[PDB]
């Protein structure tokens, strides 16, 4: 049983007593690149998301398939999660190793409330993936609309954007 | 799995997504439970399994590259 393993479970003070031994490295990832704040934030562990993040946890790190915690609260509909990664400046656009980005996540699963703080954040509702596939169109024709609805009226252009990144091309 | 051409109750649902089938729509049967099309896919990719393969973790259904990367 080790740090990962207590972030998952949420042992709140099993974390802390941990993050109190500056030797250990806080954003270190685990065998799949899972950092602590990547599994407090998978699994729903608000408090100890706070507590790193508080405590200096680089929000951005990225695991073995470069998703985020961003990436990872969205996809698990963690609503409180997202809006504290927000808060804290976490890249909302964040592309993982298939060009998704959190709002992907968030539209697949159905988390409608993510996605709908997604977007009322700026989270941009037309940019592809690497296969061509934009995050609304991932989501069930209600929220699809939506989402569409919502990204026009916070005045974004719904102009389809195909992937591009430095090593694309 | 197998594609199968949907004519049957209006109570069926889709495995992943819980929403329901149109009459004719192009399906997916897999171990019994039926998909869209657009939902018998990687959680992570959201692409077809190649050779229709597939591995499970924590109630998601991965593609062999992604369920490697991520946790196995
Ligand atoms: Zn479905
Ligand atoms: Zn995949």
């Amino acid at each position: 049983d080790d740090i990962f393993t207590q972030c998952r479970e949420g042992n709140a003070v099993a974390v802390r007593l941990w993050l109190d031994n500056t030797e250990n490295d806080l954003n270190q990832g685990d065998d799949h690149g899972f950092s602590p704040l990547h599994w407090a934030c998978r699994e729903g562990r608000s408090a100890v998301v706070e507590m790193l993040i508080m405590r200096g946890a680089r929000i951005n790190v990225m695991n073995r398939g470069d998703d985020t915690p961003l990436h990872l609260a969205a996809s698990h509909g963690h609503r409180d999660i997202v809006q504290k990664l927000l808060q804290y400046k976490a890249d909302i656009n964040a592309v993982n190793e298939h060009g998704n980005v959190p709002l992907h996540y968030a539209c697949f699963w159905g988390q409608d409330q993510v996605a709908e703080d997604l977007v009322a954040n700026g989270a941009l509702v037309s940019i592809c993936n690497k296969y061509g596939e934009m995050p609304v169109d991932k989501a069930k024709a209600p929220l699809r609309e939506l989402l569409r609805e919502r990204a026009e009226k916070m005045g974004q252009n719904l102009n389809r954007i195909p992937y591009k990144d430095t090593f694309w091309k | 799995s197998e594609n199968l051409y949907f004519q049957g109750s209006a109570s069926a649902t889709c495995e992943r997504c819980k929403g329901g089938f149109a009459p004719a729509e192009k399906i997916v049967n897999s171990n019994g439970e039926l998909y869209h099309e657009q939902c018998f896919v990687c959680a992570q990719c959201f692409q077809q399994f190649p050779e229709g393969l597939f591995y499970e973790f924590e109630g998601r259904k991965y593609c062999e590259h992604d369920f490697q990367m991520l946790f196995a």
